[PDB]
């Protein structure tokens, strides 16, 4: 062997001509980057969404060292959240539950509550009620 | 850099945003549009 | 002329309806499926105006209307109710579609054999293609039914309409049948009769799923039409479309970007045909799903929250309530239906002359064991004497056809 | 034809598409609204042209009373639709199209 | 204020409803259409990767879900009836 | 030219045939409702 | 370029147009029940 294919056909793992070694090849682009924002015309500060990267390799994937200083301060910080949709940089979260408005993704959402803040937090499926049932 | 610049009836430019100081300003140039109601957006990824 | 057809006896029926609700959840980049990593390629893409800010557009698109159809058929309540403690429903039995409060998921009994009676099946992130989460995770899925269980077994149907009133569920039932034309007075008298068949109905569409009867075969096709058209965009991305190569850093490496202006072009307009055509075919079925969802929807706020006297709209045969259930992609229906049984051969007729003034039936029908007549529910047999309360005068006895002379017991001065 | 453009019949074939109207015909005749909810039972069709009455608001006595009169009307709508349907202008404009 | 209107008599008409269930259904071959019996032109489409093994299965999935309309709308019983021999239907003549 | 020929027959003949889902079901919807039973729902089965 | 253009746009356009058809009949449906007569079904001419 030489190379292997997949379904996509493409080259994802390939033998070393040297050391014989097995290693795998793939990218990690996560070119998919989302932002949420409130009003444009309310405030500046946001919050930015990453889609399945764990946000442990953020300054690794796009080799943010030698980037420019400004994307360094929201590669990593303690503004870091991780959901089941990946990881949340720029929120508070918060450990209540309301009826959400902006919808992320994976049962969490975002808003604009109180010193002003976005606050990420699961969202209330509604108020929790029992019927007097005899 | 890709600049967004808009005019008014004269012509002469009163403001103008880059859209690469912050992934905030990428989204107007994604959009191209400023006043945009509360939402989510995705941009197209720019790093290089 | 004088045959009709009155059933003695009944029986409960459980059938099964499946619909789906909202589709695999994906999303194309713009750049990244045509040329990944090649600043040089996405300068001969921008050549050809604003394709990828329509088609990702209309994908998300998708996803705002697929979020949607969720929330306007299963987000049909304000407020989760949760089910009293004590299940004692006049002897029913509801554990099997209930969640079951051992376990650490939200997934009830039936729900866990339904998840697995139906798949899925991912690794192929790299080149583009890419699935966004639901906005309703399935633990929340199974939160929304359990509540509307929650609802319809002990509120009635009055959760639907407002603040939920507390009502019994053997009450329930028992007016629910004078929304199909019988009166109050059959259950209450088999009341244990309809309990075990009702609970043996459970069982019995228990192990049909259990077992390797297909029976969702709806569900399947859905997810399958949003696998095997991705892995058709997957395959195509293998061919050449009469390149001399299929992968563009090879072309890279082969000419020189004034005798590749010609190469790569041919090569990009034939990916962005490849692509056009899986948006477009996402939005037909989105649009058939989109359709169903709302006869989901109208489901959700007809069949479930209300008895329906549309004829064969929720299962087969008269309503009487349904049992909405989570399910992968979809909802699963159990419509609780009334079907009548086995029925004796009667001889009817229209009226009765009794002093030459005809008495026609205010409710019910005119049947009779052969010499004496009785008046009965038009849907089940409980015979009653002929009274005057029963019937009402109107019109002369010779103007109407069919009609039989008898007489009528008059209890007011006995 | 030339060309590739291959038609494939239909599932069910037009003779029995009418057994099936045929069947739902004596099906709303002799039945009404039973034999689409479990066993057919049977009913005399002066009966059920009541109970549809019952059904609409109608007291059960005017079919009876007026039932000759039902008759003779009911009958010549029925024979309206032969001149509604064999004029130049048709009507069946949706199945054309 | 104190005006209601009750009928005095009633008519019975019928009015033609028309909606259509299914189409004719079609089916197109791309190895004798796009290259009418020539083996020179096929190779050619060869290169296209699978549009025409996708194309086929889309007419196809038309055919098999319209056929599954014929089926939906008539096909909702389980049983197939026939007219007694006796034709009292109250006065009413249903033999058109 | 005839592959895209094709195509735009396939997406006519796409976009017609959900237009016959949507009327036979409301087709179907009226043969339970119209025929096999009574419906209550004012000028749904014809007029009146 | 420019025949792909119009491809694109009508597409969308027929798609859209089954939107608001499915709509609009619905509102038909609406229509003939909710303001022309006393409806019985639960949900369908507003809460309650
Ligand atoms: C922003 O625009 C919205 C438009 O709906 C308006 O309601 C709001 O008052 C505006 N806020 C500011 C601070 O301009
Ligand atoms: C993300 O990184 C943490 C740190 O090691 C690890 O524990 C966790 O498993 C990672 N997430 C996933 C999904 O692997
Ligand atoms: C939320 O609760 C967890 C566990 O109870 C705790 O570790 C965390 O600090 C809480 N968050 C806040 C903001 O209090
Ligand atoms: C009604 O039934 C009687 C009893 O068989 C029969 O003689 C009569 O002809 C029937 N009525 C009509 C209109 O046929
Ligand atoms: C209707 O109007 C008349 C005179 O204008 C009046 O006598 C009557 O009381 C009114 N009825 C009602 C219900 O207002």
């Amino acid at each position: 062997q030489q190379f292997g294919r997949d379904i996509a056909d493409t080259t994802d793992a390939v033998r070393d001509p040297q050391t014989l070694e097995i290693l795998d090849i793939t990218p990690c682009s996560f070119g998919g980057v989302s932002v949420i924002t409130p009003g444009t015309n309310t405030s500046n500060q946001v919050a930015v969404l990453y889609q399945d990267v764990n946000c442990t390799e953020v300054p690794v994937a796009i080799h943010a060292d030698q980037l420019t200083p400004t994307w360094r301060v929201y590669s990593t910080g303690s503004n870091v959240f991780q959901t089941r949709a990946g990881c949340l940089i720029g929120a508070e979260h918060v450990n209540n539950s309301y009826e959400c408005d902006i919808p992320i993704g994976a049962g969490i959402c975002a808003s604009y509550q109180t010193s002003q803040s976005i606050i990420a937090y699961t969202m209330s499926l509604g108020a929790e009620n029992s019927v007097a049932y005899s | 850099r890709t600049f967004l610049l808009k005019y008014n009836e004269n012509g002469t430019i009163t403001d103008a945003v880059d859209c690469a100081l912050d992934p905030l300003s990428e989204t107007k140039c994604t959009l191209k549009s400023f006043t945009v109601e509360k939402g989510i957006y995705q941009t197209s990824n720019f790093r290089v | 002329n004088n045959s009709i057809a009155i059933p003695t006896n009944f029986t409960i029926s459980v059938t099964t309806e499946i619909l789906p609700v909202s589709m695999t959840k994906t999303s194309v980049d713009c750049t990244m499926y045509i040329c990944g990593d090649s600043t040089e390629c996405s300068n001969l893409l921008l050549q050809y105006g604003s394709f990828c800010t329509q088609l990702n557009r209309a994908l998300t698109g998708i996803a705002v209307e697929q979020d949607k159809n969720t929330q306007e058929v299963f987000a049909q309540v304000k407020q989760i109710y949760k089910t009293p403690p004590i299940k004692d429903f006049g002897g029913f039995n509801f554990s099997q579609i209930l969640p079951d409060p051992s376990k650490p998921s939200k997934r009830s009994f039936i729900e866990d054999l339904l998840f697995n009676k139906v798949t899925l099946a991912c690794a192929q992130k790299f080149n583009g293609l890419t699935v966004l989460p639901p906005l309703l995770t399935d633990e929340m899925i199974a939160q929304y039914t359990s509540a509307l269980l929650a609802g319809t077994i002990t509120s009635g149907w009055t959760f639907g309409a407002g603040a939920a009133l507390q009502i019994p569920f053997a009450m329930q039932m028992a007016y629910r049948f004078n929304g199909i034309g019988v009166t109050q007075n059959v259950l209450y008298e088999n009341q244990k009769l309809i309990a075990n068949q009702f609970n043996s109905a459970i069982g019995k569409i228990q192990d049909s799923l259990s077992s390797t009867a297909s029976a969702l075969g709806k569900l399947q096709d859905v997810v399958n039409q949003n696998a095997q058209a991705l892995n058709t965009l997957v395959k195509q991305l293998s061919s050449n479309f009469g390149a001399i190569s299929s992968v563009l850093n090879d072309i890279l490496s082969r000419l020189d970007p004034p005798e590749a202006e010609v190469q790569i072009d041919r090569l990009i307009t034939g990916r962005l045909q490849s692509l056009q055509t899986y948006v477009t075919q996402q939005l037909i079925r989105a649009a058939e799903i989109r359709a169903s969802a709302n006869l989901a929807a109208t489901k959700m706020s007809e069949c479930v929250l209300g008895q329906s006297k549309r004829v064969d709209f929720c299962g087969k045969g008269y309503h009487l309530m349904s049992f909405p259930q989570s399910a992968p992609h979809g909802v699963v229906f159990l419509h609780v239906t009334y079907v009548p049984a086995q029925e004796k051969n009667f001889t009817t007729a229209p009226a009765i002359c009794h002093d030459g003034k005809a008495h026609f039936p205010r409710e019910g029908v005119f049947v009779s064991n052969g010499t004496h007549w009785f008046v009965t529910q038009r849907n089940f047999y409980e015979p009653q004497i002929i009274t005057t309360d029963n019937t009402f005068v109107s019109g002369n006895c010779d103007v109407v056809i069919g009609i039989v002379n008898n007489t009528v017991y008059d209890p007011l001065q006995p």
